[PDB]
């Protein structure tokens, strides 16, 4: 998880809504539901303060040239499609597994959805031309063929492990990111930690909204 | 209740006011019209 | 002078077409910013876009360096 | 040079350190923070939760105890809320801090005390070493990094056959300027001939995909000729 | 949530910026890359090890 849902309150219309005469008696309560509606402020700024550190790593929007030629590597299905918002095949499948008159708002994000498929292209496009460069400074481009033959030297692996099984690592490098398909497709337990998310603050609003029912 | 510019002041507490996004109160309408409504019954009550 | 956004209905901006990085966020992508003058709003920029010369056969090796000092406070 | 770029990049953390205020944001906001709980702590004292007035002594001088001793329970219990409140403000904020120093205990012990190796861990940029500065509430760090600069492009390739046996750069990668071919290291364009000193063999042409055609000098043979 | 999208922004620093040598921080086993994927309140990456 990485944001919450960034729910606004209003302290005199969830408590005294419409009504001068329960107004002026929460006059006498000071300062509370300004503090109140101060914090879940703190926390609504917060949140994009989370998603701007988390995704907004990168300084300048990369773009993948038209040639896919990585040595085989596949990234198809991660790369966003052009076809449709820009978003990859298997983000999709991870929107589609994921799920008032109280003075309960909502605020809508700073970073819209497909503004952040944007930062989580450059993201991608900066790792697969590029390399670990692009964190560091100017972003270098790296044929991908040489790029594992760094990583597997990352690890205390020679380099000539990666050339001469070039196509078989392609080939479980491309399976592999097909089986991530079908295990996002098949079951909806997957997302069971961005699901606990929202489904706590749903119960959380659910139920500060019942106890408007009690005496 | 001047301008937007006087609502922020008066809920920061200050004459004083930085950059950025402010809530500061409730766009509500009010009601134009009063409606009473009861059954129409003509019979006194005979508490006689 | 009106406009109109997915976090609501903004009054008093002038809604421009070119994007500059965010000075207030207001929602929906969309920041403000008083510049010669009036409070105009537009869709934040995520920096100036870069492509790269990716090819199969190209390699980009700096020649020369840098060293930056940082302040980061905590 | 690396002398006067360090020496000039301290420099500059003056100027910005001494032209912007807002630099310092974060400790400001601390205390900010803490200024906002104690002066809201403060002024509750002010409000009559019902009472017929928040002057505790007031009540007293005015009722009494049999009737007093109602209205004091009404700001008994609403101060002690306001306790509440403002206390556990505090530890939530204090764990938030918490975290901050322990991140910062963590920067020190492996930024400064060390080299770390997480990138954007020491600020952007290969990293180098950093110093801590003390401040008010809280510590500063110069982060001293590595960031390269100007580039050119080259054309590559993986391996290159002498003897119809596939070299490898033993460290570094493979350029050519156009006419000659080049090994260098990976961070600053640094040539030298590709020679046997530099590169391992291992298999041949017929695996390696882009292996391009080449010539490995050999320091041994002109020892054995001369 | 906080904690976490530190840790989310640390991984994404050092597992996809680079290659940590943090063993079980990008996934079992030695890591080599990583790739995030956007999601509804949420990162999800695809750690290659
Ligand atoms: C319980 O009994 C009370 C006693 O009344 C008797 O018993 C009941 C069961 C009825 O049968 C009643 O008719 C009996 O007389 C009863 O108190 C009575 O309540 C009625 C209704 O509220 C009163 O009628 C009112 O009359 C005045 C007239 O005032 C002028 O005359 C009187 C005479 O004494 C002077 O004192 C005044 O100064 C005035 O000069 C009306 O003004 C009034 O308002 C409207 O009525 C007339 C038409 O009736 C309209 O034209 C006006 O414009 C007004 O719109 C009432 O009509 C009656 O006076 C009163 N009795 C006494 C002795 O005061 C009670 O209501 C019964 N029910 C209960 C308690 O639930
Ligand atoms: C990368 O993989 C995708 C799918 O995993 C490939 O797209 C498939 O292409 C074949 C044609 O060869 C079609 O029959 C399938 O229907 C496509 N599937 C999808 C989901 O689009 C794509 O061709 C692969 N690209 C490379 C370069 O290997
Ligand atoms: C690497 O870059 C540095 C600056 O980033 C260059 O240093 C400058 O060199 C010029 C010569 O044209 C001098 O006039 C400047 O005074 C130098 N700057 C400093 C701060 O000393 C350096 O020449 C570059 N080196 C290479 C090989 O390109
Ligand atoms: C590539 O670099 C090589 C350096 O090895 C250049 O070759 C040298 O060029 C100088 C300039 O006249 C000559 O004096 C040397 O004798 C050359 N060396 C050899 C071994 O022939 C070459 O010119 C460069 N080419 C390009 C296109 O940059
Ligand atoms: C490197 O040079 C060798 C020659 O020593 C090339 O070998 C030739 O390969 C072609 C293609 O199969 C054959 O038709 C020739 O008969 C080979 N030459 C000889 C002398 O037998 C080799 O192709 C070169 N490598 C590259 C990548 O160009
Ligand atoms: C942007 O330019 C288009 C013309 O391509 C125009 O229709 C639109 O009104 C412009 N918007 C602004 C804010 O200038
Ligand atoms: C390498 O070539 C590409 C081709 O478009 C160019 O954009 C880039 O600036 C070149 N790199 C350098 C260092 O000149
Ligand atoms: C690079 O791709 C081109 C196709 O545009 C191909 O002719 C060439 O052989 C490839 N080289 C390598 C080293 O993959």
């Amino acid at each position: 998880p990485v944001s919450m849902t960034k729910t606004s309150v209003d302290c005199t219309m969830y408590i005294c809504g419409d009504s001068t005469e329960c107004s002026n008696l929460l006059l006498q309560y000071g300062s509370f539901c300004t503090q109140l509606n101060r914090a879940l402020t703190g926390i609504a700024v917060e949140q994009d303060k989370n998603t701007q550190e988390v995704f907004a790593q990168v300084k300048q929007i990369y773009k993948t040239p038209p040639i896919k030629d990585f040595g085989g590597f596949n990234f198809s299905q991660i790369l966003p499609d052009p076809s449709k918002s820009k978003r990859s095949f298997i983000e999709d499948l991870l929107f589609n597994k994921v799920t008032k008159f109280n003075g309960l708002t909502v605020l809508p994000p700073l970073l819209t959805d497909e503004m952040i498929a944007q930062y989580t292209s450059a993201l991608l496009a900066g790792t697969i031309t590029s390399g670990w460069t692009f964190g560091a400074g100017a972003a270098l481009q790296i044929p991908f063929a040489m790029q594992m033959a760094y990583r597997f030297n990352g690890i205390g692996v020679t380099q000539n492990v990666l050339y001469e099984n070039q196509k078989l690592i392609a080939n479980q490098f491309n399976s592999a990111i097909g089986k991530i398909q079908d295990s996002l497709s098949s079951t909806a337990s997957a997302l069971g930690k961005l699901q606990d998310v929202v489904n706590q603050n749903a119960q959380a609003l659910n139920t500060l909204v019942k106890q408007l029912s009690s005496n | 209740a001047l301008d937007p510019l006087s609502e922020t002041k008066c809920t920061l507490k200050s004459f004083t006011v930085e950059k950025g996004i402010y809530q500061t109160s409730n766009f509500r309408v009010q009601p134009t019209e009063s409606i009473v409504r009861f059954p129409n019954i003509t019979n006194l009550c005979p508490f006689g | 002078n009106v406009f109109q956004t997915r976090a609501g209905c903004l009054i008093g901006a002038e809604h421009v077409n070119n994007s500059y990085e965010c000075d207030i966020p207001i929602g929906a992508g969309i920041c403000a910013s008083y510049q010669t003058q009036s409070i105009i709003a537009y869709t934040m920029s995520l920096g100036a876009e870069n492509s790269v010369a990716y090819s199969n056969n190209s390699i980009a090796i700096p020649t020369n360096f840098t060293i930056s000092v940082t302040t980061e406070i905590l | 040079l690396i002398a006067n770029q360090f020496n000039s990049a301290i420099g500059k953390i003056q100027d910005s350190l001494s032209s912007t205020a807002s630099a310092l944001g974060k400790l400001q906001d601390v205390v900010n923070q803490n200024a906002q709980a104690l002066n809201t702590l403060v002024k509750q004292l002010s409000s009559n939760f019902g009472a017929i007035s928040s002057v505790l002594n007031d009540i007293l001088s005015r009722l009494d105890p049999p009737e007093a001793e109602v209205q004091i329970d009404r700001l008994i219990t609403g101060r002690l809320q306001s306790l509440q409140t403002y206390v556990t403000q505090q530890l939530i904020r204090a764990a938030e801090i918490r975290a901050s120093a322990n991140l910062a205990a963590t920067k020190m012990s492996e930024c400064v005390l060390g080299q770390s190796k997480r990138v954007d861990f020491c600020g952007k940029g290969y990293h180098l070493m950093s110093f801590p500065q003390s401040a008010p509430h809280g510590v500063v760090f110069l982060h001293v990094t590595y960031v390269p600069a100007q580039e050119k492009n080259f054309t590559t390739a993986p391996a290159i056959c002498h003897d119809g046996k596939a070299h490898f750069p033993r460290e570094g990668v493979f350029v050519s300027n156009g006419t000659h071919w080049f090994v260098t290291q990976r961070n600053f364009y640094e040539p030298q001939i590709i020679t046997t000193d530099n590169t391992f063999v291992s298999g041949n042409c017929d695996v390696v995909i882009g292996i391009v055609n080449n010539t490995v000098y050999d320091p041994l043979q002109p020892e054995l000729d001369s």
